[PDB]
């Protein structure tokens, strides 16, 4: 209940101790004789029943396994679970926390049980107790690095996580912007999501020909499908029509050229809606358009006999 | 052997959750050799599918990296067991064994996330301790100041700090007996090997033994995009170093040297050699599809082996003495000469045996 | 949860216990006093109709009345008193006045029933003391049809009586015409009556209390029917199966088939493991009685099997038994006082519906027609109860709560608190804040609600027996007649609207902020606004159709005034139903829901309130419904124990999204037993009236308007935000709805994390992944988020192990552990189980399900008590988990403890370990490496490790080649004896310690030698070398292609030339 005076003993007058040990002192007599003096800073340090200022005695003395044995409330459970964790011992934090119900926490800490470097570990620690800014220095300091990047992703702070990436991971940069892109779709802002569907872009790997180079090859393709069709969708969303139709012409997804197609008559851009509706795989939905909208009879004139 | 029955009958099913049921296990309770042989199968068997069932190529690709996942955390568990004997008991050792396995383990914990129950603290106080008392003073005062950033266990950091401050003292100066020597470069490695355990000169990972894991005069490369594997030998029985501007290539300043090349041979220089002079390494997999690698044998005083279950290397007079122990193969436990009939009768005649007693 | 009403009309005389008399059909009760002696006749509810005095003729000398009954059709009464006279009360019928149907309210027939009994006649059957010979009527007993009567008196006489209705001007009257004159052997106890057929013949019983039943039928003799060995305490009969039951004094029953000549066949005998016993029909062919004992017992005439019913409290004593076959329902009365009434869903079947204290010793437990409950207690206390729902209201200011039968606690969320006494019962109340109102059936008094003082002024009464009224701030609408009136609190008359009788008459009457309900008696159902001045009615009366006869009980308005949620009741008993209706009256639509799916009864359903001068309140929030039904680890449960002691038939709070496209089940909540009853709902709040910390349910004042967050709700307690709480609300309803993509649309929009885990717990019931990434990114916990990313990198085609993850992150641990035992993950589940500090269930569940991961269960233990520094156990399960020979020891160098270790080894802990072979390989590996070569030869003896013991033997100086020699052909041998037997069942396994031998050899120039050790040990590479000796070549072939290692091939082609 106290936070700023030292824990005093009063030692007996005309006392000159010599040797602490054990947590008792030997104080000299005038006389010369040696008489033992405990202090009561390691009270009860050595009993194992529930007793708070054992545990106490316990805690303050970083006794904090054997401080295990002794628990009186789960308050003083809490407390040695964060102290634990804050100096660092992860085998007596999984045993802690064992006994506070959080088997996610207990099951991610024996994860990393076994880590034995300070930086790395600390930056686990940190991100377990929600210092995400200590957490990423002590991981850029350490041995693994990644981590730092991973934490930012599992977060989804792109723009963190895309300025970690420019130095540590280069091949990682259009993936982390391309989901980011597909965020923004849903946030309604698609101008910087060209960008990052244009930055996506990943370039063809090279190199011994095998299933392995196929797989990644095919995977390279997908993503680069995916975001030039994001990219056309939005371009179509904020008006950018003429550049996003070449590539709508150019792949065959009828649900992709489906999707395109419906926001082309908003901007007035006619022509190109026109196009589309023919090749979205309905002619009757088109001719409608048509003859309500566009008001174009040449080109339902080739749709009339379907 | 319930697994052997498994594996015998095929099944792969049950054989995988079996097998990495038994390598959990063995990782958990610190059988660190039960669990590098444990692993070892299972990325052997990670391309064992049912014959009914054609695999699609990206599952083969997603196997395949699991399979080279677990063929490393095996390379790994089998690694530390010695230092973790060593660091935690009582028990008898070899000292120049157990510095280059230290060396080997500082070199390949730091590449990728290290496995469960491998610690770094124990493998740099084991490297630290016999590095000061073979005189690797350097390089001991080196992984010391490695060492004072990291945990120690609670009845250490005194003997540690007493050791430590101790090693300061005494000349700068390392043995040139054993350090470790890259053949690819033709330099010895006085530093300390970085991630990967590679060389600082050309980024190649040495081809250690995997008994005591002294170096061995190997270099691995891997054949361009129109070369195959059988017709190599058969060209070299029928009939200076090509590979030279190839170094050239990789430890010349201003060459990129963010990351490893590869050596890079093709039909012209699979020619003229000596018929023994080329290792050819074939991962064991199963059935999964992955190409050779490859390995010039630079001396011939030097006998290596290798493992058909493993196919890692060792010191061939080494892997015979490991053999007398009674697995075979340290790593693998295999034993050639074996039919899947005889060994499969033999548990039942054991169980026969036991029962009878 | 419902209330007894008591009503307790006192008499100057005593009470009697067995004079109890209910008609069957007929809402009528009557019983008898003595000293003054009377009867007192009242009708169902409890309210006194009449009392009857001394017979006519009477001397100035007051008759005990000793026998009172019903006539089964007739609402006629029959009188023995102690005299030797008999009576006949009869009032006149009220169908004799022919009026109209203008009777449809429950009060308007007690007030015509009354002045019907104002007129009633007492008549004297003439001789009746000449036929029972001037002794007092012990009993009578009418026939099934009624037209014949039996009489008995005490002495030991039995009279038959002939019922003539004869007509008269202005109603119909009856004469009693004795005709036999019967002789018994002791006076009769009790007069039962056999039918002819099952559904005015002459078959009845007479049980004297002796050891004889006597029948009696047209033929005017006395046979006895059954005579048992004792004597007999008392009989049950079943007219429509005709089966009789004979019970003793000394816990004996019997079993018999009445034929057509009144005689009974044995079939079930039985017997049975101060308060005389009592013993009633439970079901057809079901008999339930009690001895005076804690314990109910309740015997299947079908099957003979007896069980016993048990009741959870102690000290309790059955005294009366009676039941109710049309609901099925027993009412025990005990010596303490307290009433349990039981309802049917042998003994399982049952169950206990509730439990009263009246705190009285009651004497006997009666029912009458309608369902109430008649009680003699204290000897001469007669209270009548009847249940009633609780009556509980809220206007969105302040909750008033009915919780006995007078008593209602008035309480505001400021809280202001008052108790209210009404003069009468309470039968309605109505709160419109601070106005307040009671109904007790004749008058309706409304008050006021003084918050600053806590006092309640009395403004007036208004005299209408209206069931149907409700208090508004403008003023009271009440029912008259077949109009409805809205008034002031001083009685100005505002508004009045006037129905046909063909339109019915308005019952129920539900106003709540500026909507008005009427449903009348004939599903008529009429929606309007109230104003400052005029009521305008909202379209016309709409029918409803509901998919025996189904009235609706009450009807509940949200409001906008536009959907309406009502209450039904089956049949005319007022059977309480299961189904819940929702009338959408814009669209003109009718949806329901049915509870006994659920395996739950409701009682109240309740529409969200919004709080006055708040109008920001959306329709979402609108549409909500709520109803009220009713059907290792040590530092773990001290965090709630708090809670735990704030504890000190299951609740269930249900909340439904009433939807245009029917209704959609919300949310589920159960409660605890100091959470009475909910009084209303208060979005976004609960608002359970309860009572206080260690309190009692009896008491008036123990009650506190407790408000609960919905389940919906976590994690929002400031109750401020508004833009927040729509946008949660509007989540939920698509996430009920399935509307997941909506859901997540209105929860972008909201900053608080409640909403994000409200989201992640909707992926997890729902199977989506990539959103809940969002959802646990934005909580700031990216300890979830890198399990579940683990999760996927580590399970790619298995979203179950995925969801297991995230609800495990998500604090959900039960849906976590049967997902995984749906998704086959046992290794998984009992890393969970291990993770939650339940070493036990992981246990089992290795032991059970999966018997590969006890290893690691050990293991675990083990290392949990090391970090718990509790060696004593670390050691031992160290050894329980097959890790003896790297850890045990471990434990003891580290620790310093190798003293004992080497006291252990020297030869509970010396039970064990000296005879382990792993521990004896270490402790001999161990010497080696402190030199003590011979003591290692030793213990690797001791251990059987031929490899060591063989190396060791040959690295010593001298060599001991001898034992060495003997260890490998003992091997060989060995090997030989495997081959033998596998070439039986139809090059052995060489012996690895043979190669020490050829080293020896090797450095001996014993060529031979070593060359056939090497091979015998599998020492190809050294085969070679040793062939390269002298000069053979050959050997060195046969040897390289054993080992299938193509270097040597290689080499040796080589080296030939
Ligand atoms: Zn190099
Ligand atoms: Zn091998």
């Amino acid at each position: 209940d106290s936070s700023e005076d030292n824990l005093y003993t009063p030692l007996p007058p005309g006392y000159t101790p010599v040797t602490l040990f054990r947590g008792t002192v030997v104080c000299q007599t005038p006389n010369g004789t040696l008489e033992t003096v405990p202090l009561q800073t390691h009270n009860n340090i050595f009993l194992r029943t529930p007793n708070a200022e054992a545990f106490y005695n316990n805690f303050s003395l970083n006794r904090l396994r054997w401080s295990s044995n002794n628990i009186t409330s789960p308050q003083e459970a809490e407390d040695l679970a964060v102290k634990s964790l804050h100096m660092l011992d992860v085998e007596l934090a999984i045993r802690v926390y064992r006994q506070l119900s959080q088997p996610s926490l207990v099951l991610c800490l024996e994860k990393i049980r076994h880590i034995h470097e300070k930086n790395l570990l600390l930056g686990h620690v940190s991100m377990i107790m929600g210092y995400m800014k200590d957490a990423q220095n002590f991981f850029l300091r350490s041995s693994q690095p990644l981590r730092a990047l991973e934490m930012r992703r599992d977060m989804m702070q792109w723009e963190r996580a895309l300025t970690l990436a420019e130095q540590l991971a280069p091949e990682e940069v259009p993936i982390i912007s391309r989901d980011y892109a597909q965020h923004l779709e849903y946030r309604g802002v698609y101008a910087k999501a060209l960008e990052m569907y244009q930055k996506g872009l990943r370039q063809l790997p090279t190199g011994h020909a095998s299933t392995e180079l196929s797989v990644t090859v095919q995977e390279v393709e997908r993503h680069n499908e995916q975001c030039r069709q994001g990219a056309a969708r939005s371009q179509i969303r904020i008006g950018n029509i003429a550049d996003a139709m070449k590539t709508v012409k150019e792949s065959s997804e009828v649900s992709f050229v489906k999707e395109c197609a419906k926001l082309c008559e908003e901007n007035q851009k006619h022509e190109e809606a026109a196009q589309l509706y023919e090749k979205a795989g309905d002619i009757e939905r088109a001719a409608t358009i048509y003859i309500e909208r566009c008001k174009n009879l040449k080109a339902a004139e080739r749709l009339l006999p379907f | 052997e319930a697994l052997e029955a498994f594996r015998a009958a095929k099944w792969p099913k049950e054989a995988m959750r079996l097998m990495e049921t038994l390598a959990t296990n063995s990782v958990t309770c610190r059988k660190f050799r039960d669990a590098a042989f444990y692993y070892i199968h299972l990325a052997e068997e990670y391309g064992r599918f049912e014959e009914t069932e054609k695999p699609t190529d990206v599952e083969k690709a997603a196997r395949i990296r699991r399979s080279k996942e677990c063929v490393r955390r095996a390379d790994i568990y089998y690694a530390f067991s010695g230092v973790y004997a060593h660091t935690t008991q009582p028990l008898p050792y070899n000292e120049l064994s157990l510095f280059r396995t230290a060396k080997y383990l500082f070199g390949m914990c730091a590449e990728s996330a290290i496995p469960i129950n491998v610690g770094k603290g124990a493998i740099l106080y084991t490297l630290s301790r016999i590095a000061n008392r073979l005189e690797m003073v350097r390089t001991a005062r080196a992984v010391f100041e490695k060492l004072q950033g990291v945990i120690l266990p609670v009845s250490m950091m005194e003997q540690v700090d007493i050791e430590t401050l101790l090693v300061r003292s005494k000349p700068v100066k390392d043995r040139d007996e054993l350090l470790d020597r890259c053949f690819r470069c033709n330099q010895l490695i006085a530093q300390l090997p970085m991630a990967g355990d590679r060389c600082p000169n050309c980024f190649h990972p040495c081809v250690r033994s995997f008994v005591n894991f002294e170096c061995l005069p190997l270099v691995e490369f891997v054949l361009a995009d129109e070369l195959t594997d059988e017709e190599a030998e058969r060209i070299i029985v029928s009939g200076n170093d090509p590979f030279f501007t190839q170094l050239q290539y990789v430890l010349r300043p201003g060459r990129p040297t963010a990351t490893y090349q590869p050596f890079v041979a093709s039909a012209d220089i699979l020619k003229g050699f000596r018929r023994d002079e080329v290792f050819i390494v074939r991962p064991r997999y199963g059935t999964l599809p992955v190409p050779n690698r490859y390995y010039r044998l630079m001396r011939s005083d030097v006998s290596v082996c290798l493992c058909n279950g493993c196919q890692h290397f060792f010191i061939a007079e080494d892997y015979e003495a490991e053999c007398m122990r009674g697995s075979g193969c340290p790593l693998c436990r295999y034993r050639p000469g074996k039919q899947v009939s005889r060994s499969m009768k033999q548990i039942l005649f054991d169980m026969e045996t036991a029962a009878a007693a | 949860m419902s209330l007894f009403v008591v009503n307790a009309p006192g008499h100057e005389g005593q009470l009697k216990e067995q004079l109890i008399v209910a008609h069957k059909r007929r809402p009528l009760l009557a019983t008898a006093w003595v000293n003054p002696p009377s009867v007192l006749i009242t009708n169902s509810e409890g309210e006194v109709l009449t009392q009857v005095a001394d017979p006519p003729g009477s001397t100035g000398r007051t008759h005990q009345p000793t026998a009172l009954t019903w006539h089964p059709n007739e609402e006629l009464l029959v009188i023995g008193w102690s005299n030797g006279e008999m009576s006949l009360w009869s009032m006149p019928s009220v169908s004799s006045l022919a009026l109209g149907e203008d009777y449809t309210t429950a009060a308007a027939r007690s007030a015509v029933q009354l002045i019907a009994a104002k007129a009633a006649t007492q008549s004297s059957a003439e001789g009746a003391t000449r036929e029972h010979a001037s002794g007092a009527v012990v009993a009578s007993e009418w026939s099934t049809r009624g037209l014949y009567l039996v009489s008995a008196s005490q002495q030991r006489h039995v009279v038959m009586w002939m019922l003539e209705k004869i007509p008269a001007e202005t109603s119909v009257t009856f004469k009693l015409k004795p005709l036999w004159s019967v002789q018994s052997r002791e006076p009769v106890a009790r007069i039962i009556h056999v039918p002819s057929k099952a559904s005015d013949d002459i078959s009845f019983l007479l049980a004297d209390g002796g050891t004889s039943v006597t029948a009696i039928n047209e033929d005017q003799q006395l046979f006895p029917c059954v005579t048992q060995q004792e004597q007999i305490a008392s009989v049950l009969y079943d007219a429509a199966t005709r089966t009789l039951v004979t019970l003793t004094t000394t816990s004996m029953i019997e079993v018999y088939a009445v034929g057509e000549d009144i005689k009974g066949t044995s079939t079930l005998r039985r017997k049975l493991s101060r308060i005389a016993m009592s013993m009633v029909w439970a079901s057809p062919g079901v008999v339930a009685f009690g001895s005076g004992d804690d314990r109910l017992r309740i015997l299947d005439l079908s099957s003979g099997s007896l069980d016993v019913l048990l009741l959870p409290q102690p000290d309790l004593h059955v005294s009366s038994l009676a039941t109710f076959a049309a609901k099925g329902t027993m009412i025990v009365g005990t010596v303490e006082g307290f009433l349990v009434v039981f309802q049917h869903h042998e003994a399982s079947q049952w169950e206990a519906m509730t439990v009263h204290q009246v705190g009285k010793c009651v004497d006997r437990v009666v029912l009458t027609a309608l369902g109430d409950v008649a009680l003699c207690c204290g000897g001469s206390e007669l209270q009548v109860l009847h249940e009633i729902i609780r009556k509980r209201a809220w206007d969105g200011v302040a909750a008033a709560t009915q919780i006995s039968s007078d008593m209602v606690v008035i309480e505001s969320i400021t809280g202001c608190q008052c108790l209210l006494q009404n003069k009468g019962n309470v039968h309605g109340v109505s709160i419109a804040f601070p106005n307040i109102a009671l109904w007790n059936g004749s008058q309706i008094d409304f008050y006021m609600i003084d918050e600053a003082t806590s006092e309640i002024t009395f403004i007036n009464f208004v005299l209408t027996t209206s069931p149907a009224f409700a208090i508004h701030r403008e003023g009271l609408i009440y029912v008259k007649g077949n109009r409805i009136v809205f008034e002031t609190m001083q009685l100005a008359p505002i508004a009045q609207m006037t129905f046909t009788e063909s339109e019915g008459v308005p019952v129920i009457m539900d106003i709540m902020n500026d909507y008005l309900v009427v449903v009348s008696s004939k599903n008529y159902l009429r929606l309007a606004r109230i104003s400052t001045r005029d009521l305008q009615q909202l379209g016309p009366a709409r029918p409803l159709t509901f998919p025996l006869e189904v009235s609706v009980s009450g009807a509940r308005v949200n409001a906008q005034g536009r959907r309406v949620a009502l209450m039904s009741t089956l049949g005319p008993l007022a059977l309480p139903d299961t189904r819940i209706w929702v009338y959408d009256s814009d669209t003109d639509k009718m949806s329901f829901f049915d509870f006994g799916s659920r395996n739950e009864i409701p009682n109240s359903v309740y529409w969200n309130t919004p709080e006055p001068n708040t109008t920001t309140v959306g329709e979402f929030e609108y549409i909500l419904l709520a109803c009220e039904t009713y059907q290792e680890n040590y530092a773990e449960k001290k965090a709630e124990l708090e809670d735990a002691r704030r504890e000190s038939r299951p609740h269930n709070i249900v909340t439904f999204f009433a939807t245009h496209d029917g209704l959609v089940l919300q949310n589920f909540a159960p409660l605890r037993r100091y959470q009475i009853c909910l009084v209303g709902l208060t979005i976004p709040d609960f608002l359970l009236a309860s009572v206080k910390i260690n309190g009692d349910p009896n008491n008036a004042e123990d009650y506190v308007i407790e408000q609960k967050r919905l389940r919906d709700f976590e994690g929002l307690k400031s109750d401020k935000d508004v833009a927040v709480r729509e946008a949660l609300m509007k989540f939920s309803y698509y996430a009920t709805i399935g509307n997941m993509d909506e859901a997540y649309r209105c929860v972008k929009s909201i900053k608080n994390p409640a909403a994000w885990q409200g989201l992640a717990r909707l992926c997890v019931t729902s199977g989506r992944l990539d959103v809940a990434a969002v959802c646990l990114a934005t909580m700031e916990d990216c300890v979830a988020a890198r399990a579940l990313r683990e999760a996927k990198e580590d399970y790619p085609d298995d979203q179950d192990v995925q969801l297991a993850t995230l609800a495990l992150g998500l604090s959900m641990t039960e849906e976590a552990v049967e997902l995984l035992r749906k998704s086959k993950r046992y290794d998984l589940l009992t890393d969970v189980y291990m993770a939650c500090g339940k070493f036990e269930h992981a246990q089992r569940h290795s032991e059970r399900f999966d018997r590969a991961r006890i290893r690691p269960v050990a293991y675990k233990y083990a290392q949990f008590m090391e970090s718990l520094q509790n060696m004593d156990a670390a050691i031992m399960w160290y050894y329980n988990a097959k890790c003896a020979s790297t850890d045990v020891p471990r434990i003891f160098f580290q620790t310093n403890r190798m003293h004992e270790l080497r006291q252990l080894m020297m030869i509970t802990f010396a039970t064990i370990f000296p005879q382990n072979r792993e521990l004896l390989l270490w402790w001999a590996q161990h010497s080696e490496r402190r030199h003590n070569v011979q003591e290692a030869l030793r213990f690797y003896n001791a251990g059987e490790d031929v490899y060591n013991i063989v190396r060791i033997l040959c690295s010593l100086t001298p060599p001991k080649l001898d034992s060495a020699l003997q260890l490998v052909n003992k091997e060989m041998d060995k090997a030989k004896m495997r081959f033998q037997q596998q070439q039986a069942f139809a090059e052995p396994d060489p012996v690895g310690s043979a190669y020490f031998v050829a080293q020896l050899y090797e450095r001996q120039g014993d060529d031979q030698l070593a060359l056939q050790y090497y091979q015998a040990a599998g020492a190809y590479r050294s085969g070679v070398r040793v062939a390269w000796k002298m000069e053979q070549y050959g050997v060195v072939a046969n040897l390289a292609m054993k080992s299938s290692d193509e270097r040597l091939m290689l080499e040796t082609a080589m080296a030939l030339e």
